[PDB]
């Protein structure tokens, strides 16, 4: 959860809404296993 | 390699990237009770991580007119997490303070703070005005707790001494043309080397705005203050059940 | 017994020098030299600034002889200041039958107090003297048996009381043709310094408007009562007044704290005038005068 | 790293653009919340979007720390402080800061 | 010198001077998770004095028609001082205990119970009474916490396994003729290094008179069980706020 | 950097001893001795009773050559017991179109289920067998396709579906004149231990009546689902039974436990029969006959 | 911005502690994720058609 | 020491004070076919100076409502200078580029890009709305030279591929609070060790606003983006007469 600590405080002439990017990854002590098939199926008819 | 700066300890981490320096208080860092000052014979508990962390208080708002405000060590952190669990159960207590204070404003805003601690800060009345009747404060004035309170008369600090020379003990400056947060270090500072943590409030945290707050119209009208502190080398002592007040 | 790493792994910045004078100046000369400012400091980081005088003005080979000795701790409070008078009057209000109850609290007096609130913590040895005469000054054959009464001691109640027999406490026998009376005193709280200053309540507890008067007042700093009576059965012909001066000896003092500029009202509590706060200093009509 | 789209909540075609990145701005007040999603890839969320997110599709049980990094998009004069806060499991969703 | 003994751990010790003897369940004393075993990366926090304490909980009156008794751990100290402030702002827990059951009678009372210990006991129902219908027990039969719980059919000790070969498990008896006391020391056993406090309950301590209490008419006819547990080397993680259930 | 004597100062009791066979009794004679005996006992300390024979009679030198081999874990538990039935019928209500989605609980059948409820933690590894036949029990040439589906992985919901291609997951094809399909299976739980017994929850929250239905069911036991069709676009002109037994092989077990008595009800709790709890065992009329 | 991935670790952000980590890396190879038989062909030979 | 660079080759340098960093993607440096790889056996031409470039293409105005634009390389240069000359007399070719994209603006403006590469950026059409008609995209949206195309559905990025996990591929950020342009050095990237240069276009630059432009009414409104691009260590094969296509 991202909570405001103090304020988005501006001057006069800067856009008072702005946009957070959020990037994600993993660690280097991150692991794996018991591989299965994935939840989504990329298929709905015969692919022509 | 003095603005940026990071304070990790326990399971939480602050970064600043506007930091002026940490002080240390009376040029010491907290550590724990040697063998030579300990007076109590039950071994203490000492939890190292679960109350080691910076917990942010409260959040007060700084306009224009603003006087200052207080918060009392460590009755802000009596009704708050682990530390609070730790500190209605047992009766002694000793630890120091790492005292973070947020306030950011841009590049517009001005004015200063002096977010400065002092020992014992004992709190006086008005005296009925005129000065002659023997008020003694309420026990709100005395220990506001994580709400904090704000200062009446601000140029003697509702205690008789001037603010003017507040800057001998620890204290540091947040001017917002220059820093964003101000570290105080703080070590446990006390007579007897445990003490209650319900009745004796060690050290009390003033936040006053010498300089007012200034902007023209169309800037941001809200400007936070928040404090976080975190016990450093916490120990407590003396166990028994719980005791609110 | 443990195979964790965590457990097994689990102090000062300052060191205080010798510096009996003021240190002296060293020569300077012009510099004119980028890169380095010793002017510009950072008021901001709390620090008193470090710039000296021979990096902002050229200066000439000063031996500062000036001795720093005058400035100690040791010369500041060894000074006896007036701290409690006892009034003992014929006939009266207050103390009508030749006894007095004066308990320990040396904040009664705007000088001795002044001066021990700029430090929290106090530690001290103490001789105390006690000046004794008539109200108009002069000395009278009578004698007077001072006593201290620890906490826990029984008060005495009466001139003729049973406690002035002072089987174990300190009593003082002088009369007024003697020189005063001097004796010297013990650090003797229990804790390890007497705090001017107890930001707390001394019990537990519900705290209401009732028992406020509690507020400030730490058990660690009341060292009892001084009681004091004309040595006799019958009342003495004599009025008395009683002055305790104490001088402060092998002082040791933490954490110096702003000192008081509202006028003092009561003691154990820094209760000040509110609707007239007056500014620290003097004042004048305009900044850019003088 | 690789975008988590923590707003996922747009779902037309015209402003599927707009659930990469959330928005703050100048609030009145104190420590309102901001955003908040589940921190676990294998959930149906906001982590389907990231590799770290579609590659654990592909495994039955993953371990291991994550790290999540927040890149502030606004102008240069802006400035601000946010607290982001993991809370472990069985702490329910917080409802103040 | 085995009739005679003294558990002191924490700033709580007990006496007892007609014991049995101290039995370690499954031959090991509990300790710190090693650093072969631990998968979480937080430090944790190791309270150290003020949770390995002796803890009485509660009074059960033992007559002549008695069932018996069971009480879930830890679950019955996640209400009770410093452990249950630690367990429940903490996510992750390990613990072993040292369980301490009294029953003093005179030498003219007669009877003996079974106090045992069993890891996982989950707990059965009638099913319906002839056995067709899936009823669930429901939280308070599961978890009673420091109230105890009655056993209803204690020859299938609910769980549909017989008690005649509960004896497997840690155990030791008080006969009234003998012993007044059962010390038995369980090390921490689950699969996974830590878990949580508030779901999963490690073991249950069943607490069943097997030989029935008897004694004329005229001696005292009320004889209590009190329960006395200590968690020894507990260690918790992952702090967040105060989860109750 | 402490000064503190406190923190600087801040292991099993059984060695297990190799015993392949049991062990042999010695010459003993008789013995008039007091002080020492060996019969009395106390059995309110919980301790098995260490009195052997040899203390209690007079027994000769038999050199005990009978192995204990046939009592280990891996030699009890290797035996490849009924765990699963799966139907595929023709016309009926379950599993009418070819397909058959098994949950991996191996506690649908009680002389499997109640061996492995002896433990409470079993740690094992597992070579499942597929014997597939008519109802009747004839062979018919029919291909099967079997695959695995870990939790997660989408579940197949109609013979002609999408998730039969096995991109990942394993599958097996066997025909039913075939030999039965035979694959071994790994330790697959997430924690150390399939543990049959999980006195808990699964979810936080508050616990009430309607979700009760989690009580006993840990996510660390349920390893996914078993699914099985017709390989086909068709409908299959065979009635099917798939029959699956699996071996424990590698086997450890932790915590032993009473032995059930009562009987199974239910998968996955013990719920037993409250008006109808039997004893035990066998009864007599009287207990001074046989 | 950099376009680098975080090189921030476990222990500069809390305080951790030691664990040996004996979690392996080889499902994940290529020769472990992409071994599996999977449909890609399917061929009708009908009757009448 | 990494906001200020300077990149020079050829005869072409450009000067930037508030870059980034350099990638390099794949972390390795363009270099020269060895003799391990090659397959072509007639020597390869190598100009070394007149075609390792900074060629300075097209600009690209982006306002609030842009949806984002895609380079194929090396087709933007192959109607440019020295290296579209050899690029249509010779059949072979391969060569690295140092990708450099200028989109400055004032410390009021905001807004964020992700330039970023992506080997064989095939496009996918519409499928004709509804999916279900086999359009192949025309030849100005496959290969749109230095003019380059606009993004019609930047969420898919024409491909059925999400610009959410483009990231994975070599890229940088251009958020205008903290730089403005962005290096990007990639080496030749292709099977076979040279390959055609009017017909396999090795890879595309998306350059896509995520977060968008904006700016309060008064500062500049127009915000161009310029893309400039430099073979390195380009060499080419099988000489002969102009093609165009
Ligand atoms: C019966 O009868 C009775 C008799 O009358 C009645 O009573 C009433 O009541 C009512 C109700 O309550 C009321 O009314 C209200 O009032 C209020 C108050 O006012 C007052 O106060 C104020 C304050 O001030 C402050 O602050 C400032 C800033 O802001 C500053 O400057 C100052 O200095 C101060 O400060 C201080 O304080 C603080 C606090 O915090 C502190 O901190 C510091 O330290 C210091 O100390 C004031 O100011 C005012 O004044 C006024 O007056 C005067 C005269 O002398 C003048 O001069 C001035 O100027 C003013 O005026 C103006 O203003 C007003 C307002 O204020 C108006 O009204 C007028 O008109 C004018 O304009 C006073 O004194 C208030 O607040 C209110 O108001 C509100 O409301 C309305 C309606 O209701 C509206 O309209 C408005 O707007 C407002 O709103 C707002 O607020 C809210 C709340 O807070 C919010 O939420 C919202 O959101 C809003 O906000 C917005 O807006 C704004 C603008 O304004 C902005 O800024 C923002 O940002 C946002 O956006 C009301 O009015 C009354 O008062 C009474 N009365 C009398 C006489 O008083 C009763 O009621 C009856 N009954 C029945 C049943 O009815
Ligand atoms: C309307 O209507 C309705 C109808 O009626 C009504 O209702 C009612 O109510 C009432 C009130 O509540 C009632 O009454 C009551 O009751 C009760 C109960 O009883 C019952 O129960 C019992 C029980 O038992 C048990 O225990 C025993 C011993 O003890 C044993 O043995 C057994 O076995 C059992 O056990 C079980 O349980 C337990 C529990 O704890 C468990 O633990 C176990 O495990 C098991 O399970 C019984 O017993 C009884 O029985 C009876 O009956 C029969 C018939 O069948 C017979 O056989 C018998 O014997 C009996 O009888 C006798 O007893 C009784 C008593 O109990 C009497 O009454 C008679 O008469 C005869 O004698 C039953 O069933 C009770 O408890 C009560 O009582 C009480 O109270 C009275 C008056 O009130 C008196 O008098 C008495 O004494 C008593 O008192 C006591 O108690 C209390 C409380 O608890 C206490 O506190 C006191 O202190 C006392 O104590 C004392 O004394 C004693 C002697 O007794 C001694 O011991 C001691 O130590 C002390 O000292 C009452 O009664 C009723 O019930 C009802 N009903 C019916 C029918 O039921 C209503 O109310 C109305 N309404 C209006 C408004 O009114
Ligand atoms: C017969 O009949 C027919 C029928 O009618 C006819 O037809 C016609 O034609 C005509 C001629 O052409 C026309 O008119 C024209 O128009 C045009 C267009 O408009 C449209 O469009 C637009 C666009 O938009 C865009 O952009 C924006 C910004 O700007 C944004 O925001 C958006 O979003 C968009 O975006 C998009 O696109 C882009 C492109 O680039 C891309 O990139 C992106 O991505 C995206 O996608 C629009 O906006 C518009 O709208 C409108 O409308 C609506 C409704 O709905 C509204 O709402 C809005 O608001 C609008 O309105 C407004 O505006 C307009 C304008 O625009 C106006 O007019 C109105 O009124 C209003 O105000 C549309 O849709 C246009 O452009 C043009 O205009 C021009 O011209 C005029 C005259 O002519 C003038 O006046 C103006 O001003 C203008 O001028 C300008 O421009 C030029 C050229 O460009 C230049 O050069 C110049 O210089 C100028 O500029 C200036 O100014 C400005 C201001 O404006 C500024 O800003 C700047 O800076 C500078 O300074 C015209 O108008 C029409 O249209 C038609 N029709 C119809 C119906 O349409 C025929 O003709 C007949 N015949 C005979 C023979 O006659
Ligand atoms: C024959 C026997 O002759 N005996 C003589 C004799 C003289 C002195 C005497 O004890 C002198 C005690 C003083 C040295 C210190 C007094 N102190 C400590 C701090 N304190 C405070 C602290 C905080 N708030 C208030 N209000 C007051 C305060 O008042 C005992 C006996
Ligand atoms: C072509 C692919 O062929 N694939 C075959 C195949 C075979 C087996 C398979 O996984 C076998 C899982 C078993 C070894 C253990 C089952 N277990 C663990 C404990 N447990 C419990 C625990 C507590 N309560 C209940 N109710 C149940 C339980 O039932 C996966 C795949």
């Amino acid at each position: 959860s991202i909570w405001y600590q103090t304020n988005y405080v501006v001057p006069i002439g800067a856009p008072n809404t702005a946009y957070i990017i959020a990037l994600a990854a993993a660690q280097k002590n991150f692991t794996m296993k018991l591989c299965k098939d994935t939840s989504h199926i990329l298929q709905t008819a015969s692919i022509q | 390699s003095d603005r940026v700066a990071q304070l990790t300890i326990g399971n939480s981490t602050i970064t600043t990237q506007e930091a002026a320096n940490i002080i240390v208080g009376y040029g010491e860092w907290p550590s724990y009770c040697s063998d030579d000052d300990a007076t109590a014979v039950d071994k203490p508990t000492r939890p190292d991580v679960s109350v080691n962390r910076f917990y942010t208080l409260d959040t007060k708002l700084w306009e224009k007119s603003s006087k200052g405000w207080y918060w009392k060590f460590p009755d802000v952190l009596t009704e708050t997490g682990v530390f609070g669990q730790n500190a209605q159960f047992h009766y002694l207590y000793r630890s120091g303070f790492c005292i973070h204070v947020q306030c950011n404003a841009s590049k517009f805003h001005q004015g200063a703070l002096l977010v400065a601690i002092l020992p014992e800060y004992v709190i006086g009345t008005v005296a009925g005005g005129t000065g002659t009747e023997d008020s003694h404060p309420p026990y709100i004035q005395t220990q506001p707790g994580a709400d904090g309170f704000e200062l009446q008369h601000p140029y003697v600090l509702d205690a008789g001494i001037p603010i003017s020379q507040l800057t001998v003990c620890p204290h540091q400056w947040i001017n917002l043309r220059t820093n964003n947060c101000a570290t105080i270090i703080v070590p446990y500072m006390n007579t007897l080397p445990f003490d209650s943590a319900l009745n004796h409030c060690n050290f009390g945290l003033l936040v006053v705005p010498i300089s007012p707050l200034d902007f023209d119209q169309g800037a941001t009208p809200v400007i936070p203050i928040t404090i976080t502190l975190a016990p450093m080398c916490s120990e407590f002592a003396g166990l028994r059940q719980a005791v609110t007040q | 017994g443990d195979r964790v790493a965590d457990m097994i792994e689990s102090r000062a910045l300052t060191q205080a020098l010798p510096a009996p004078t003021g240190q002296n100046t060293q020569v300077s000369s012009h510099r004119l030299d980028t890169g380095e400012v010793p002017a510009l400091q950072a008021a901001e980081i709390g620090a008193s600034s470090n710039t000296s005088d021979e990096s902002m003005i050229e200066t000439r080979c000063v031996l500062n002889s000036h001795s720093t000795a005058e400035t100690t701790l040791d010369s500041f409070f060894s000074r006896a200041g007036l701290v409690g008078e006892i009034d003992l009057p014929l006939e009266g209000t207050t103390n009508p039958s030749g006894y007095a109850n004066w308990d320990i609290d040396i904040t009664g007096y705007a000088q001795m107090r002044r001066k021990v609130e700029l430090f929290t913590y106090m530690r001290f040895d103490a001789e105390f003297t006690f000046v004794a005469c008539t109200p108009t000054g002069q000395v009278v054959p009578q004698l007077l048996q001072y006593m201290f009464v620890p906490p826990g001691a029984p008060k005495p109640e009466s001139r003729e009381s049973l406690a002035w027999q002072t089987a174990t406490n300190p009593s003082v026998f002088v009369k007024l043709t003697d020189p005063p009376a001097q004796v010297s005193v013990p650090f003797m709280s229990p804790a390890s310094a007497y705090q001017w200053f107890y930001d707390g309540y001394p019990t537990f507890g519900e705290h209401k408007q009732e028992k406020d008067l509690e507020y400030g007042a730490c058990p660690n700093n009341m060292m009892g009562t001084f009681s004091v009576r004309t040595v006799g059965s019958s009342k003495s012909k004599y009025a008395l007044v009683v002055r305790i001066y104490m001088r402060m000896k092998h002082v040791r003092a933490w954490i110096p704290r702003p000192m008081r500029n509202q006028n003092y009202l009561f003691k154990a509590n820094p209760n000040y005038a509110g609707d007239s706060i007056k500014p620290t200093g003097t004042s004048r009509n305009a900044i850019t005068t003088l | 790293e690789t975008i988590l789209e923590v707003n996922n909540v747009p779902t037309n075609a015209t402003s599927l653009m707009e659930r990469l990145r959330f928005p703050v701005s100048a609030q009145a007040g104190k420590g309102e919340l901001c955003a908040v999603f589940r921190a676990d890839p294998g959930r149906d969320g906001p982590w389907q979007s990231t590799m770290l997110g579609q590659l654990c599709g592909y495994y039955t049980q993953w371990s291991g720390s994550l790290e999540v990094t927040f890149m502030f998009t606004g102008s240069f004069m802006a400035t601000g402080k946010m607290l982001i806060a993991y809370t472990p499991p069985g702490g329910p969703l917080p409802k103040d800061r």
